């Protein structure tokens, strides 16, 4: 008689877990920032080394 | 700046000095003249 939810993702390891119950009023969520685009047309993409890989 | 998800704010000034010292009657010795002097400190 509970909500079930599937995890259909791929997220889920099945050799870790089988099932998680909770009181999901006790998990929160903290949004600092929602999801934001920017696009962009001057600059470098550049390597861990700082080296340019794309102008 | 991009990729590193920063700015940057950049100032520039662009500047010229001069000390004019035009021939003077009295000193015309270019080494000795000066339109400026300085009282230093004692000792060394």
């Amino acid at each position: 008689g509970f909500p079930l939810n599937e995890v259909t993702s791929g997220v889920w390891d099945a050799d870790e877990a089988i099932l998680l119950g909770a009181d999901w009023s006790k998990v929160v969520i903290g949004i600092r920032q929602d999801i934001t685009f920017d696009l962009f047309s001057e600059g470098v993409i550049s390597d861990s080394d700082g080296k340019v890989v794309l102008n | 700046l991009m990729q590193q998800d920063s700015k940057a704010l950049r100032v520039v000034f662009r500047v010229g000095f001069q000390v004019a010292n035009p021939m003077t009657r009295l000193n015309p010795n270019e080494a000795t003249r000066y339109p400026a002097g300085v009282i230093i400190p004692a000792g060394g």
